[PDB]
RNA sequence: AACUUCAUCUACG
């Protein structure tokens, strides 16, 4: 929920 | 059949013979409880009613238990049962008995659970051996367990209506070796990473590194008070740091006596400046960072997760390898208590004027917003143009996205900078932040400038209608708007299709986390 | 169910100014004008009359067991 | 703007949503035609001429927050929570206590909760009223500090304040109901309702049989203790066998109503209710509209409680530390809201996208009723009178005791019954 | 085996201290004679452990070597571990 | 449920305003059980004559 | 079903001393004074009574348990002076205060009636 | 006489169907309940779409 | 025992081993009416 | 090494609401006094509750709780009260309690408003404070509440029904001079009531050699006991525990010796 | 001195 390398 | 009787879980080899139900345990919520020790757990009256230990009658206990039987089971320090050495088992619960109520040398009393009895504590999935530990029991009111906050890391226990299992052991022979191998003070440290597998945590954390700080200064009394909760001191004062114009002592120089033996050990704060270690004041240390404990006393430093936490080297880990596990054991109930109360006298608090940040640093974040997805215009009209080329191993979509996303993470990532930077030192968001006990940097940037890309199976949001994301925007739209890209903060409060968006983000995040759960215990069982 | 005596918060009679509440919101008094005139002053005890559902009325509907 | 105020008068101009359909206003599309229509979101934003997105939209939404269910549409400001708090709320909304139906007086259901004294949410989110949320609420507004007070809130834990909680605050009935039914099996063999006799009846147990009265079920208004006797129930042996039911184990209650029919079948049927009153403990679980739950730490009297200078005490204390990683600012914003309507005399609207209700608008109106903008007071110590260094944000906020109590799943085992198969302890 | 060739390690393991704690506090539990003057212990467990201390409990651990050969290492011989 | 595939249980982008994004039972079942949205209404049927 | 009665918060059970008192053996004149069914009301004001006394080297009191009540006061106070003097003289003072309070109130309530 | 049908609850051929919540109370019956539930065998039933 | 009828709120008196049906009424729905002995209630 | 010398003023007295300040005090005794009034007063509540009919809709238990919370006039007699516990009978009596009875039946077609009016005491010095009414029920055509209460001396640390007073505000140092709690900004926060800054000046500068002195009270009566007599028999109750404790301490002392 | 099983579903961390 955050992008994409973090957390959905 | 009985093939059906023997094969799987539930069979008879697996559900009945490598584990099976047994006698002697009991299951009830627990609730935190800042004022018992780490092996200390709390048990509620009624649970330690019905489960018993069998204490065989000796010349020196005979006085004792004869007490125990005459209270019988209706009163709660009593015995239930009365074994003979026959095997024959007076029952103490059912009618007086008069005759049968003597003891010998080699009856068993079947007495109630009391204080100082070790328990196993248990919480399921074990997923290490530091999931089922040896705890001292204490009796206190009401229904729930009670364990100490440092307890909880390795049981991954929160008070939120979770459950702990308690096994009593039933001979003296198990219970000395349930005290010796499985005691709590005992696994402070796991064998499977080398590091403490407990450490300060929570409320504890953040009151320790504010307490820490060069700026807290505590009044006689205020000594005095604190003092009174470290079962370790020696019942002298230490001469204040600062004794005209009016003695002051420091919150490091009341956190030297909680520190025990002598105790050497160098930690770097977290927000520690990369430069200071190379340049000047590399022991002065500006901003009182790094951390120097010689001697047992904190000479410098402000304490965080990287000193008090589960992690190799910290106060924590060099305590239990240098002064041993029971003085560790003190050291983890001592910072508790005196911290809390300390936590009583200076207070903590989340609000929604941490959320805030400045007028300025809202128009920052937005104008970083604009120019990012100016940029991603931009892209869009050279793909479409023709003009992008792919990048090698890349096909032309996937180099566009990675394009895209690379301009929407640098933006969010420079908006996430932006209201770091506002935050103040009061700021309680950064306060837990910095100590490391809740939250992280991430949290902090979603919460105040931008909530961040929403990206399913590691893209963004898809074309679920045909050709679209929603069907309020237009067919083949890759701006950030329409694939996913939340450029409102939690607090700003997202608009309708960024909050569809988040919703899908969250939804693949749960069922992350519900698959996950199968396939691990599966694999964990098969290595066992 | 039924107005609760005493707010839960500090302890100050809520009970007997319930009817008085609607009996004031009857007569034109907007909620809040109502609550003072009652003498409520804390939010506490304006959140005991303010958000009180009174479900009462709706089980009294109800024909009784024995009559 | 005819057609609005046709709808304004409805009920005695005889104008409905059936009206509305008819005159070609609105229309019911399907996914399959969402797939081919333009939508517009809100009619002022977006159908309105601007830098031309799109100038061929061909549906507007009616408001977006019908988008949620039915359990999410009591979640207020649910656009400022993270999305998983938004699941736990609707699940954790599923299981609050309240009045659930108005005739819980007539049904006999087992396991029945009912709130002594619910109220509706000081902020609410407009939907609700069709939810029917006002008319049967479940749960009750509270004054709640997010502090650190004295480690009992640690982890997810809350501390209570033990006055209000004496005073009425989340004090729930649990009915429990027993049936049972005498039925003849055998020609010779029947089951009566009677008192079991000690040395007529071949089974029997120490439990008193006394309460039952000449029937053979106890009359209402008797306090039944675990393991009494409720219904006497004897088979005739082919000289009887006592199959009389007793009480859950600790059910610790009054029996309520005792109702005697006749079942499809012809035989007679009881039906018997048992009140138990349970108080808030510190096992049980209170959770807000969030997604944050926790059960009770510990209960402090008021003298205890931290105190505002106005004399205000908590009812209910979080800890700080749940609103970071959880990201609920939704919590945050309704505590703010709810002083404001609180002070104001409203009910806040806190309906997902109302564009109009900033957080700043909300901290600029209590500014103007004596308080911090940010909703932050100056706290004393209750124990030592001390000012709280910290101010300590405090706000009228809903919250909701969940059906899962404490007593409910405490148990011991010690030598009891065992299997037949496995001569292994039990389960449940 | 005999007092030479042991190969065990002399320190007494976690799991021989154990067992041996608890088989002591049980023998003591069962009338068997104190070694050591216990100074008003009346917990079998307590006096088992001052036993420990002072190298009295009269019990010799039998080490199985992995081939099945056997070393008798009196309690006394072995070093505590605490 | 038993299936583990995270196809099947994520909210697809049709569900917008037909069913609750946000209301989900969560174990086996996330995103298999669903609500209807507040103003979601299911077609009765009628005769294609 | 656990729950305390709330007589025992306030109630000695029988055979259960008000005051127990201990000497500290860690510090020379230094004791420690265990008050049974007592909280910080009465725990605050004998530590801070204690604290005006210059005499008194620490002053500190503590509730070992929330659930239970009890209240533990360590004084430690200089040669030529016993703990047990300054816990009494403590109390002496504050029944003083208290009274001197009482008169001051009363005087003050007739002045704003009748005037 | 072929059988018999469980009937849904305030559906068109529920008997409170069409009745005032005045003659709700007087059958015992809330007039909040939304019905949409079979009773069998004394137990309130759905049907999950 | 007494039992009062569920519908027409009439006290009928019905013998074991008896249909539960009131008379005058016919409902068979009756309520066991409540005991004589009284029990305190503290107002905690 | 004694006790300073408190003074009090008093500027508000009214029948609900007691405003005054003690000077010259301890931050402990102020606040100890303080939660004595919260939890150390005695007052008269009930506390013992049969029900002999209750057909309301609202259950017996519910009925008694709302009852207790009702509260009750003992402004000169809760000092002439004994305890229970302490009373020579066995139950009550008397001497130890006050009884109450309720005998309500809704024989009208109008929905009876029981109230706190139709309890009747057997000793009129202890009322239900009527002299609108607290509602215990309401009760439909055919339904009859009947019940007798007995009303027992008692204090707030048992239970919140005995709490003589409803709110009592508590503050020292109006304007930040002690710095006891640190502002992050100190403009946006409101002025007290009792503060002498000027506008312009959000907090007083910092006073190095201060003590918190010069404590503001408002104790807001219940109604049960006079605003003015809740302090005073805080005051007294202070005393008597703290003369109490004395008496234990002397004797223990001479069992020492 | 003392109450079966299956099966399903629904919740809990
Ligand atoms: C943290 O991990 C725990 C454990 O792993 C254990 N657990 C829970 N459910 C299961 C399950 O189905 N199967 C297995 N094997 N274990 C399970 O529960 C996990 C977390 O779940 P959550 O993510 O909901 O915890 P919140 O973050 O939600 O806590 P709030 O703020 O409510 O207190
Ligand atoms: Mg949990
Ligand atoms: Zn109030
Ligand atoms: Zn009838
Ligand atoms: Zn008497």
């Amino acid at each position: 929920i955050w992008g994409i390398g973090c957390n959905p | 059949s009985l093939k059906q009787r023997l094969k799987g879980k539930e069979g008879r080899v697996r559900g009945n013979l490598m584990g099976k139900r047994v006698d002697f345990s009991a299951r009830t919520v627990i609730t935190p409880d800042p004022n018992l020790s780490i092996d200390q757990v709390g048990v509620p009256r009624s649970i330690a009613a019905n489960m018993t230990f069998a204490e065989i009658v000796t010349p020196f206990n005979i006085d004792r238990l004869q007490e125990l039987v005459r209270r019988g089971n209706s009163q709660y320090p009593g015995a239930k049962y009365i074994i003979r050495d026959n095997g024959d088992r007076i029952d103490l619960r059912f009618h007086p008995k008069p005759s049968d109520l003597h003891l010998q040398t080699g009856y068993k009393v079947e007495r109630h659970m009391c204080d100082g009895d070790i328990v196993i504590f248990n919480r399921q999935p074990t997923l290490h051996k530091m999931s089922m530990m040896g705890h001292r029991v204490r009796i206190l009111p009401w229904s729930t367990f009670r364990l100490n906050l440092s307890v909880t890391t390795p049981y991954n226990a929160d008070f939120d209506g979770d459950e702990m299992n308690l096994h009593l052991p039933q001979s003296l022979e198990t219970r000395a070796e349930i005290q010796e191998l499985a005691m709590v003070p005992r696994m402070i440290v796991t064998p499977q990473s080398n590091r403490p597998v407990m450490g300060i945590v929570q409320d504890t954390l953040t009151a320790v590194r504010k307490f820490t700080k060069r700026d807290v200064f505590l009044e006689r009394g205020e000594v005095m008070n604190l003092l009174m909760f470290l079962s370790t001191w020696d019942g002298k004062v230490p001469q204040p740091a600062i004794l005209k114009p009016r003695p002051l002592w420091t919150g490091k120089q009341i956190f030297s006596l909680i520190i025990p033996g002598h105790i050497n050990c160098i930690r770097t704060h977290s927000t520690h400046p990369d430069d200071e270690d190379s340049g000047p004041y590399k022991h002065i240390s500006p901003g009182d960072t790094k951390v120097v404990v010689e001697n047992g006393e904190l000479i410098m430093g402000i304490l965080c997760k990287k000193s008090l936490g589960t992690s190799a080297g910290s106060l924590v880990h060099i305590s239990y390898l240098e002064m041993g596990h029971d003085i560790t054991r003190l050291f983890y109930s001592n910072i508790q208590t005196v911290i809390n109360n300390w936590l009583l006298i200076e207070g903590h608090t989340i609000g929604i004027g941490d959320s805030i940040a400045d007028s300025k640093t809202y128009q920052d974040i937005q104008n970083t917003i604009k120019k990012a997805k100016q940029d991603v215009i931009e892209v869009i009209e050279k793909a479409h143009n023709n003009e992008l080329e792919p990048t090698p191993g890349n096909t032309l979509r996937q180099t566009f996205e990675n394009q895209v996303n690379r301009i929407l993470n640098d933006a969010r990532d420079k908006t996430g900078s932006s209201a770091q930077k506002s935050l103040s030192e009061y700021n309680n968001f950064k306060s837990m932040v910095v100590s490391g006990a809740k939250g992280s940097k991430i949290n902090i940037s979603q919460v105040i400038a931008v909530v961040g890309q929403q990206n399913v199976e590691g893209k963004r949001i898809p074309f679920g209608f045909k050709h679209r994301t929603l069907p309020h925007f237009i067919k083949d739209d890759y701006g950030p708007e329409s694939r996913g890209f939340v450029e409102n903060s939690y607090l700003a409060g997202l608009t309708p299709t960024e909050f569809f968006f988040h919703a899908m983000g969250g939804r693949e995040g749960l069922i992350d986390t519900a698959v996950k759960t199968a396939e691990t215990g599966y694999i964990q069982r098969r290595l066992i | 169910m039924i107005i609760p005596v005493r707010c839960f918060t500090c302890g100050k009679i809520v009970g007997n100014k319930w009817e008085a509440y609607l009996g004031l919101l009857q007569a034109e008094y907007t909620e809040g004008d109502a609550l003072d005139a009652l003498g409520l002053k804390r939010y506490c005890c304006r959140r005991m009359l303010l958000a009180h559902v009174d479900l009462i009325e709706k089980l009294l509907n109800y024909a009784p067991l024995e009559k | 703007k005819r057609h609005i105020d046709q709808l304004k008068e409805r009920e005695y101009n005889n104008y409905s949503w059936q009206d509305l359909v008819a005159s070609g206003v609105v229309e019911y599309i399907d996914t399959l035609e969402e797939e081919t229509v333009m939508l517009a979101m809100t009619p002022d934003d977006l159908q309105e001429k601007e830098v031309a997105y799109c100038s061929t939209y061909t549906h507007c939404e009616i408001h977006p927050s019908m988008i949620l269910g039915v359990c999410a549409s009591i979640i207020p400001f649910p656009d400022h929570n993270q999305s998983p708090r938004n699941t736990y709320q609707s699940a954790m909304g599923k299981q609050a206590m309240g009045v659930y139906i108005t005739n819980f007086h007539v049904r006999m259901d087992t396991l029945a909760h009912v709130l002594y004294y619910p109220q509706k949410p000081l902020v609410t989110t407009r939907s609700m009223e069709y939810l029917r949320f006002r008319e049967l609420p479940a749960g009750i507004n509270s004054i709640v500090a997010i502090a650190s007070y004295t480690g009992y809130n640690q982890e997810d834990s809350v501390i209570m304040n033990r006055s209000a909680v004496d005073r009425g605050f989340f004090r729930s009935v649990f009915y429990r109901s027993y049936k049972e039914q005498e039925s003849k099996k055998g020609f010779d063999q029947e089951e009566v309702f009677e008192k079991p006799t000690r040395e007529t009846c071949q089974g029997m147990r120490h439990a008193i049989y006394d309460k039952l009265d000449d029937d053979g079920l106890i009359a209402p208004g008797v306090r039944v203790s675990g393991d009494d006797v409720i219904i006497g129930k004897t088979v005739t042996l082919p000289t009887k066998r006592d199959c009389s039911t007793f009480l859950r184990t600790s059910e610790t209650g009054i029996v309520d109503q005792v109702m005697v029919t006749l079942n499809q079948e012809g035989y007679k049927f009881c039906k018997i209710r048992v009140r138990s009153v349970r108080i808030p403990q510190i096992g049980d679980k209170f959770a807000s509209r969030h997604g944050q739950k926790g059960t009770c730490g510990i209960q402090y009297r008021q003298e205890d409680m931290p105190f505002t200078c106005e004399g205000i005490t908590p009812d209910i204390i979080i800890n700080p530390h749940a609103i970071p990683s959880r990201m609920t600012i939704g919590h945050l914003i309704e505590c703010l809201q709810g002083k404001v309507s609180a002070n104001k005399g409203e009910i806040g609207d806190a309906t997902p996208f109302n564009d109009a209700v900033n957080v700043q608008k909300i901290s600029n109106l209590l500014s103007d009723y004596g308080y911090h903008l940010r909703g932050n007071e100056v706290l004393y110590n209750g124990f030592t009178g001390r000012k709280i260094t910290s101010q300590i944000f405090i706000g009228p906020t809903y919250y909701q005791r969940l059906k899962h109590m404490v007593d409910d799943k405490i148990h011991s085992r010690a030598r009891g019954p065992i299997q037949i198969l496995n001569r292994q302890p039990m389960e449940g | 085996q005999a007092n030479q060739k042991r190969i065990t390690t002399p320190y007494m393991t976690k799991y021989e201290r154990a067992r041996v704690l608890g088989t002591r506090a049980l023998q003591i539990a069962m009338c068997a004679p104190v070694m050591v003057e216990l100074e008003g212990e009346t917990d079998p467990l307590l006096i088992a452990m001052k036993e420990l201390k002072a190298r009295k409990i009269p019990i010799i651990i039998r080490r199985y070597l992995p081939d099945g050969s056997y070393e008798d290492w009196g309690v006394d011989e072995l070093i505590i571990s605490d | 449920r038993d299936g583990k595939l995270a196809k099947p249980r994520q909210l697809h982008n049709t569900l917008w305003g037909m069913v609750c994004p946000a209301e989900t039972p969560e174990g086996h079942a996330v995103g298999l059980v669903k609500n209807l949205a507040l103003m979601a209404y299911i077609s009765v049927g009628s005769q294609p004559s | 079903m656990n729950a305390p009665p709330a007589f025992e918060s306030f109630l000695l059970f029988e055979g259960e001393k008000k005051i127990t008192i201990n000497k500290d053996t860690k510090v020379p004149n230094a004791c420690l004074f265990t008050i049974n069914k007592e909280d910080h009301t009465l725990g605050n004001i004998i530590k801070s009574q204690l604290l005006k006394d210059p005499q008194v080297l620490f002053a500190g009191y503590k509730v070992p348990h929330p659930l239970e009540h009890k209240i533990i006061i360590r004084v430690q106070t200089t040669p030529d002076y016993s703990p047990q003097e300054a816990f009494t003289n403590a109390i002496t003072d504050l029944i003083s205060e208290l009274s001197l309070l009482e008169e001051r109130f009363r005087v003050a309530i007739k002045d704003k009636q009748e005037g | 006489f072929i059988g018999k049908i469980p009937i849904m609850l305030r559906s068109t051929y529920c008997l409170l169907n069409g009745l005032t919540d005045r003659d709700l109370c007087e059958l015992n019956e809330c007039p909040l309940d939304p019905g949409g539930y079979f009773i069998i065998n004394g137990s309130e039933k759905v049907l999950i779409a | 025992m007494i039992y009062i009828c569920g519908e027409c709120h009439t006290e009928n008196e019905i013998k074991s081993r008896d249909p539960i049906r009131c008379r005058e009424c016919g409902y068979r729905i009756m309520y066991k009416k409540r005991t004589k002995r009284l029990v305190v209630f503290d107002a905690r | 090494p004694y006790a300073n010398q408190p003074t009090v003023r008093i500027t508000e007295l009214t029948d609900e609401n007691v405003k005054f300040i003690i000077e010259n005090t301890d931050l402990a005794v102020a606040n100890s006094i303080r939660r004595v009034f919260i939890a150390e007063v005695p007052i008269i509540a009930i506390d013992w509750v049969q029900i002999d009919a209750n057909s309301s809709v609202l259950h017996d238990e519910f009925i008694a709780h709302r009852l207790g919370l009702i509260p009750l006039t003992s402004d000169d007699i809760v000092d002439k009260l004994q305890y229970s516990r302490d009373c020579t009978c066995e139950e009550f009596c008397p001497e130890c309690s006050v009884e109450f009875t309720l005998d309500v039946r809704c024989n009208e077609d109008q929905t009876r408003h029981v109230t706190s009016r139709d309890l009747i005491s057997n000793s009129p010095r202890v009322i239900p404070v009527t002299s609108d009414d607290i509602l215990i029920v309401k009760l439909r055509k055919g339904q009859e509440l009947r019940l007798r209460a007995y009303a027992k001396k008692g204090f707030g640390k048992e239970h919140a029904k005995w709490n003589p007073t409803a709110g009592v505000a508590f503050e020292y140092d109006p304007d930040n001079a002690l710095r006891h709690t640190v502002y992050p900004k100190p403009e946006e926060w409101p002025k007290s009531e009792y503060s002498e800054l000027d506008e312009d000046e959000s907090q007083a500068p910092y006073d190095p050699n201060g003590k918190p002195e010069r404590f503001y009270y408002n104790v807001e009566s219940c109604g049960s006991l006079r605003p003015e007599t809740i302090v005073l028999s805080a005051l007294s109750g202070l005393k008597k525990k703290l003369s109490d404790l004395q008496t234990q301490l002397s004797h223990e002392i001479q069992s020492d010796v």
